[PDB]
């Protein structure tokens, strides 16, 4: 049976009254109003509770006073003690020398008096314990001189506070707190080889309606100090966000391993924003900056990873209706390689679209931006741009196809500064105004066909939609504009499709090319797509060309069928999904790109996963920088083969784990190897983790970090019965993802 | 061959007219429903209209998540994948209330040089998965008007 049918059979039921005064006693003497009195055992009722006892022995001048076996119970407590008191007015509760059970979830203790204080949102122990272990069992407990918990806010909070591990105290502070219900960090302790010893002790500070934050003392016994950690969360009319800043004042093993620096301070500071306003205003931040580049190689975090090679930092506002958006935005980046310095940001940079169809037959679109482009180097250009790409279409449809007709004209404006360093070292010179304009013409036109599929089984239907489209730019020499913005994008199959060959707009190519797909899918008897693929290629009449032609490819071929790509998918069942993608370049020779997946997935705790990824060499020289060609680590590309899974044990046992290969080098990127037992009152975690972390350019080899670690966490402060699953899958670099 | 050209339309008759709700009216995901919508013909009424028997399609949570898919052997980012998750459901009147839902899958190469030029094309990227994610919405409507049925022949 389940681990929440297990803790749930100690946690104490209600059924006795229904839920949405009455009186039995073996005597009871004096009239109703002031002191009557109940004599030999007693018990009473109103609607969600009752009170019992040997004797109660009231009072008006209203109070209740009880004494003997004093018992009384609802929908969420249980109060036992020698003695007891209540005042009917105010509701306020006293229970003396007293123990407690919650009803419905998790915990108990003892104090010397509990009490039942502000409406009954408060309950306050003096001399109070805690515990979520069940009855019988004292595993660990809270101590304190006394003990408040709110029952609005969902915090348990204690002075003079002992944590016990059996009947020894491990832990002294002079204040604590603990999370009590359902409303993500919780109080944890950890020993790992990365930091020997460490604790994460959380607390929850509400500062106004919706915002509230969580400071968090987190320690590491390898380093000098106490990092603090501080998640703020909060709701407004902009929208909705998290702020964190991680500090440490100083850091031992960075005063070690880079000595001589000016000071020893890490930090982290992340800021994400998102949200809508009046339906109209949209307000975004994604904004991540640390104190050096080795933070994330340091410092195991949510909010970035050794895997990554700069932190990025967008501000956007921008109005958005029906028929129209401006947006202004800043885009900037902390590259984090000492290689090189250039890193470009746009600040600011404004992108506007209005649209109006229903124009005669027409509908039409015109695309407005202007940037300022900047660098964090004294000596790289610098430009504004204005571009203007007003647009024209006319869709046709009927039931089986469409053919859909576009016109643009591409209007840009550069005026570039800052020149005189870059056309003093290169053979094609940059100029200070540029003005391109450019016709774009496209033709898309699709068609479906149906047929019945009953070789396979019983009503179920193919379909073939073939798709065609030709496109048409005439060439701009570009060479005298700097490439601020222009990556070459990848070819996916409905990438086949795109009116760009680049991300941005520094770089335009001509086009005159015949682009041409299907895709066929199955449907079964109830119109649920269970299987589709699609095959594509692009046929080019012309050289694809900007003036900038600085690309190696193993071919001089420029003309005819040069790029080919295809995807799958498969629903085998609701639990069984396999997908694949590939791409194919006649001026590599090879196969460019490739990934597959194969997983089965039962629930969210027992799910298998095989993936493979593929990049091959010609296509790292055609696509990224050029010395990725000659360096060893980037040189031979990707061929990685991956296995993730998870399964149950015992119902109170979650074994994940990972491993990825490279089949080029035969070693492995990643492997990890979680695993959790789960009990009522605590749960164990074990996680292996070794990974590649960096090269030694001295011997040219991959530098690896291992960490093994071992973690402890409290529970049923909370509902949480879950084994860990999904947490473990993501703990690793090459993290899970559903691929059903 | 056994092939003919597609008779029925892709959007079902029963939803011709229908009434499309979302949380933000105005931003990507509505945007590129409403053009699938009216690419299909499909006439659109405002959230509170007159009519009681016009079906909706209200738009729920979208999720956008990038992780790194791949490492070269230094242990840096090769590839990230971005998978968009998209929830709906469609209100037919006087009966059930559907899920249906979209999961669009694309990835890209990192550059440390040209950071700018990365977010730029993913960006477009993620313009591009409104897109897939909003056919993919359409193409799981014939299954709700499939389910419609078999409820009353149930």
């Amino acid at each position: 049976a389940d681990l929440a049918s297990q803790c749930m059979l100690g946690v104490p039921s209600y059924d006795r009254p229904l839920v949405q005064v009455t009186i039995n006693a073996d005597h009871a003497k004096g009239d109703y109003p002031d002191d009557a009195v109940f004599t030999g055992s007693v018990d009473i009722m109103q609607g969600n509770s009752r009170l019992q006892a040997d004797e109660v022995q009231l009072h008006q001048k209203r109070t209740v006073d009880a004494l003997g076996n004093v018992h009384y119970d609802d929908n969420q407590v249980i109060l036992k003690g020698p003695k007891g008191w209540a005042n009917l007015n105010t509701k306020d509760t006293n229970v003396w020398e007293g123990d407690y059970q919650m009803v419905g979830r998790q915990g108990r203790g003892k104090a010397d008096l509990m009490k039942q204080r502000g409406e009954n949102r408060y309950t306050i122990l003096d001399n109070g314990s805690f515990t979520s272990c069940l009855p019988g069992s004292d595993t660990w407990s809270v101590v304190g001189s006394e003990i408040i918990h709110d029952r609005e806010e969902q915090v348990a909070e204690i002075w003079n506070a002992r944590f016990k591990v059996g009947p020894v105290p491990i832990f002294y502070s002079p204040y604590l707190q603990l999370p009590v219900g359902d409303k993500f960090l919780i109080p944890n302790a950890k020993y790992t080889t990365t930091n020997y010893f460490e604790f994460y002790l959380p607390y929850y500070w509400n500062i106004a309606p919706n915002m509230d934050a969580t400071i968090t003392p987190h320690y590491m016994h390898r380093r000098g100090n106490i990092m603090w950690e501080n998640e703020f969360r909060y709701l407004s009319q902009a929208g909705a966000g998290l702020m964190e800043l991680d500090y440490l004042p100083s850091d031992k093993v960075y005063e070690d391993e880079h000595p001589n620096d000016d000071s020893s301070r890490r930090w982290l500071f992340y800021w994400n924003h998102s949200g809508v306003m009046d339906q109209v205003w949209r307000f975004n931040v994604d904004y991540t900056k640390v104190s050096d580049p080795s933070y994330f190689n340091d410092f195991d975090n949510k909010y970035g990873s050794s895997t990554d090679g700069y932190a990025t930092q967008k501000f956007s506002v921008g109005y958005a209706v029906q028929n129209f958006n401006a947006t202004v935005s800043t885009k900037q980046f902390q590259v984090f390689s000492e290689q090189n310095t250039s890193s470009y940001s746009a600040e600011p940079q404004l992108d506007v679209n209005y649209y109006q169809n229903d124009v005669g037959p027409f509908d039409t679109r015109i695309y407005g931006q202007a940037v300022h482009f900047v660098n964090t180097r004294d000596d790289m250009p610098e430009a504004t741009r204005v571009h203007l790409e007003p647009t024209i279409n006319l869709p046709l449809s009927n039931n089986w196809g469409s053919i859909n007709t576009e016109a643009k004209l591409l209007a840009t404006h550069y005026q570039q500064t800052n020149l005189d360093w870059y056309n003093s070292r290169n053979t094609t010179k940059l100029d200070e105004s540029v003005n391109r304009v450019m016709p774009q013409f496209k033709v898309d036109g699709k068609m479906v066909f149906e047929r019945d599929m009953e070789m396979l089984a019983p009503g179920y239907t193919q379909t073939l939609e073939p798709r065609a489209q030709y496109l048409y730019v005439p060439y701009r020499d570009q060479s005298d504009i700097y490439n601020y913005d222009s990556s070459l994008l990848q070819s996916d199959y409905s990438g086949l499709f795109r009116d760009r060959t680049y991300g941005g707009l520094d770089r335009i190519a001509s086009a005159n090319q015949v682009t041409t797909g299907v895709t066929s899918r199955i449907y079964d008897d109830a119109a649920v797509e269970r299987f589709n693929i699609s095959v594509g290629q692009i046929y080019y009449f012309t050289e694809s060309r900007t003036g900038d032609d600085n690309i190696t490819w193993e071919n001089d071929d420029k003309t005819g069928s040069l790029v080919w790509a295809g995807d799958t998918y498969w629903r085998i069942s609701e639990r069984w999904g396999l997908r694949g993608g590939i791409q194919y370049d006649t001026r590599l020779d090879n196969v460019a790109t490739s990934n597959s997946s194969i997983e089965y997935r039962r629930d969210e705790d027992r799910l298998v996963q095989l993936n493979y990824r593929y990049a091959s060499p010609e296509y790292i020289q055609a696509t990224l920088p050029k010395y990725y060609s000659t360096a060893e680590q980037y040189k031979n590309g990707i061929s990685q083969v991956g296995a993730v899974a998870s399964w149950p044990i015992a119902d109170r046992w979650s074994i994940v784990g990972a491993y990825y290969y490279d089949t080029n080098a035969n070693k492995q990127a990643d492997s990890m190897l979680g695993v959790q037992y789960s009990s009522c009152c605590y749960a164990i975690r074990v996680g292996y983790e070794r990974k590649l972390n960096g090269w030694d350019n001295d011997k040219q080899h991959a530098v690896y970090d291992n960490a093994i670690g071992f973690n402890i966490e409290l529970r049923g402060l909370s509902s949480n019965y879950g084994l860990g699953t999904q947490e473990m899958l993501r703990s690793n670099i090459l993290p899970y993802q559903n691929t059903l | 061959c056994g092939w003919h050209l597609r008779d029925t339309t892709q959007v079902p008759s029963t939803m011709k007219v229908m009434i499309l709700d979302s949380g933000d009216p105005n931003g990507p995901l509505s945007r590129a429903v409403r053009n699938q919508l009216r690419l299909n013909g499909v006439e659109l009424l405002d959230k509170e209209t007159t009519r009681k028997d016009v079906p909706s399609l209200r738009l729920g949570k979208v999720s956008i998540a990038k992780d790194t898919a791949s490492v070269f052997r230094n242990g840096q980012t090769a590839e990230y994948q971005m998978i968009m998750t998209v929830n709906a459901t469609v209100l037919i009147p006087g009966r059930d209330i559907y899920p249906i839902s979209a999961k669009v899958f694309r990835s890209f190469f990192d550059n440390p040089q040209m950071a700018l030029a990365k977010d730029n094309e993913q960006d477009m990227i993620v313009k591009e998965m409104y897109d897939r994610a909003a056919e993919q919405l359409i193409r799981k409507l014939p299954s709700i008007r499939a389910a419609d049925i078999r409820s009353d022949e149930e």
